[PDB]
This record gives C-alpha cells, sequence and structure tokens, in this order.
C-alpha cells in the first residue's frame, strides 16, 4: 500500500527558502501526480499546486511565482520549495496524491525572525 | 453501450465536462464520436501491447491497469474493467485526471486528428441539455 | 479565481440526530465539488468526491448532493468520531479552492 510522509525544518527565517521533502513508498511517483497542500494557523487551507505525470506544473497564483514543485525518481520523492518566506506563511504543510485518497502526516513549518 | 449524439452531450455535462479545465463540452462528445464512436464498450489491442477502453479509449499503458500491459503507470488509479462501463462515471472521472496535466485533451489522439480546430460546439447543437 | 463558502460555520448536534452542511460556489463549477474532514493534529479525509460519489472506506451515512453553485453533505446519525471540521474544495479550475469550513461540534 501507499504511504506519503513529510520531512524538512520546522522552524525557518524570514527571507529564506523554506524546502519540504514528500517521501513516497509503496508504489513510483510516476504512478500520480503529487500535490502540496497548506493549513494556516486560522483554519484556512490553501493548495499550494500540483506536478502531473509530464512534468508540467500548476502553482496557485496567491503563491506570487515563489514555489517551485520537483520529483525525484530514484529517490522516489518529490518536493516543494517556498522563496522569500515571511511569516505569512506559517503554516502546517501536507503533500498528497492528486486524487486525495493519500495525504501525509502534515509537517508544522514555523516562520520567525527568532 | 451505444450513446446517441445528444444523449451523451446531456450525461457529459451532467457528469461536469461542460467546461472542464478550459475545455467546452463539444470537445468531450466529438473526442468520444471518434475514439470510440459513441460505444462504451470499445476496446482497441496497441502494438505495444496496451489496450485503449471505453468511450473515451483510455490506455492500459498510462491511465488504467488491465494487468496484462507492460509498464502500465495506472494514472487514473482505476481498473480498465471500471472504464468499458454503460455507467461513464469511470471514464469522465479519468478523463478529467488526464486533461488536468499540462498535454490536455492532445492525450486522445482521434481528437487531436479530427476535432481539435474544427468547430466543436457542433457537436453539442440542436440538442436538449 | 472560485470562492467556496460554507454554512453555518459552526454547527451543534447531539449524536444520533442528523445535519446537513452547505457549500456554496461562486460560479458553476458542475460537480467538481469534493467533501474533506479534518480533526485536530490530522491530516484532511476525503468523505465524497464529484459532489455526490461515495469513497470506499467512509461511513455510509456520509452522502453529498448538488450541482453547479450549491452543495451540501449530509451526515445520517451523527456519531462522536465525526465531530471536527468539514471542507469542500472544488477542482472545476486551477487554481482549486477550498470552502472557510464548518465546524461540528456536540450540543
Amino acid at each position: 500500500d501507499v504511504q506519503l510522509q513529510e520531512s524538512g525544518p520546522s522552524l525557518v527565517k524570514p527571507s529564506q527558502t523554506l524546502s519540504l521533502t514528500c517521501s513516497v513508498t509503496g508504489d513510483s511517483i510516476t504512478s500520480d501526480y503529487w500535490s502540496w497542500i497548506r493549513k494556516f494557523p486560522g483554519n484556512r487551507l490553501e493548495y499550494m499546486g500540483y506536478v502531473s505525470y509530464s512534468g508540467s506544473t500548476y502553482y496557485n497564483p496567491s503563491l506570487k511565482s515563489r514555489i517551485s514543485i520537483t520529483r525525484d525518481t530514484s529517490k522516489n520523492q518529490y518536493y516543494l520549495d517556498l522563496n522569500s518566506v515571511t511569516t505569512e506563511d506559517t503554516a502546517t504543510y501536507y503533500c498528497a496524491n492528486w486524487d486525495g485518497d493519500y495525504w501525509g502526516q502534515g509537517t508544522l513549518v514555523t516562520v520567525s525572525a527568532a | 453501450k451505444v450513446f446517441g449524439r445528444c444523449e451523451l452531450a446531456a450525461a457529459m455535462k451532467r457528469h461536469g465536462l461542460d467546461n472542464y479545465r478550459g475545455y467546452s463540452l463539444g470537445n468531450w462528445v466529438c473526442a468520444a464520436k471518434f475514439e470510440s464512436n459513441f460505444n462504451t464498450q470499445a476496446t482497441n489491442r496497441n502494438t505495444d501491447g496496451s489496450t485503449d477502453y471505453g468511450i473515451l479509449q483510455i490506455n492500459s499503458r498510462w491511465w488504467c491497469n488491465d494487468g496484462r500491459t507492460p509498464g502500465s503507470r495506472n494514472l487514473c488509479n482505476i481498473p480498465c474493467s471500471a472504464l468499458l462501463s454503460s455507467d461513464i462515471t469511470a471514464s469522465v472521472n479519468c478523463a478529467k485526471k488526464i486533461v488536468s496535466d499540462g498535454n490536455g485533451m492532445n492525450a486522445w489522439v482521434a481528437w487531436r486528428n479530427r476535432c481539435k480546430g474544427t468547430d466543436v460546439q457542433a457537436w453539442i447543437r440542436g440538442c436538449r441539455l | 479565481d472560485i470562492v467556496l463558502t460554507q454554512s453555518p460555520a459552526t454547527l451543534s448536534v447531539t449524536p444520533g440526530n442528523s445535519v446537513s452542511l452547505s457549500c456554496r460556489a461562486s460560479q458553476s463549477i458542475g460537480n467538481d465539488l469534493h467533501w474533506y474532514q479534518q480533526k485536530s493534529h490530522e491530516s484532511p479525509r476525503l468523505l465524497i468526491k464529484y459532489a455526490s460519489q461515495s469513497i470506499s472506506g467512509i461511513p455510509s451515512r456520509f452522502s453529498g448532493s448538488g450541482s453547479g453553485t450549491d452543495f451540501t453533505l449530509s451526515i445520517n446519525s451523527v456519531e462522536t468520531e465525526d465531530f471536527g471540521m468539514y471542507f469542500c474544495q472544488q477542482s472545476n479550475s486551477w487554481p482549486y479552492t477550498f470552502g472557510g469550513g464548518t465546524k461540528l461540534e456536540i450540543k
């Protein structure tokens, strides 16, 4: 069966690049479309984007070109890179397949000067 | 089951294909016409060992699993048999995922060769929707 | 982009009673409306897809209805395990968007 899990820093500084990894086990990353979704402290959910089989990407315009979603078939993982983060990017990040049947556990990332 | 043109147009509209990810309803009806001639049971064995299934001739190498295709990826996470039903639900769900890739409807060769660039709206004209 | 508005924002109910949650789109989205359940410290769980299609592994008491701009998620005889947040999400057009959520609590 399929399993997804997010990994990466839980604390980052303003202006830096937030980078998360989603490890997929149980099936190949070439067998689905992959997404990133985040939940803001106020219970607001935002669909950040997804990468489909051809490699084409779809990013939420709200991210003003700060986002990049890539894949690595050899490691069976896909990634999220969010540049120039601010306190507004503090949220719980989740990876899930496009169908929405498989989700990671989610990982909290806090953006603070401290 | 062999759908009538207007019958399928109404069904596809009910299944949400009337303007799905930038593609007007006529595109979908035209696609079905040239891919399967509106036949939900249509199958086509390909040279690479894959088979195209159903009303929208969905391929077993990339989209569905028929358990007999080399290099199968099952992008739609569905058995090809589910795409050979008189109920178009599964075919539409998969078609939507297919078109959600940057290649859009170019995934359908018949559509590309007989629909793209033509007056696709004509395929739903004269129909009670 | 498509805006999804959910109502009520919060709903209190006593286990055993039934409830219905609303989600309305700023413009027609056909049947591309899905429902998710989310509990504290947990990832969202897909309950219904494409307005009314059932999902394997989800309790039968959950059902969805609607098309166009008005959708509803119904829970026939709420159980304690049902308390939490419910979000609708549309996939008709990019960017996909989520409703603001409806909190279901015990009364």
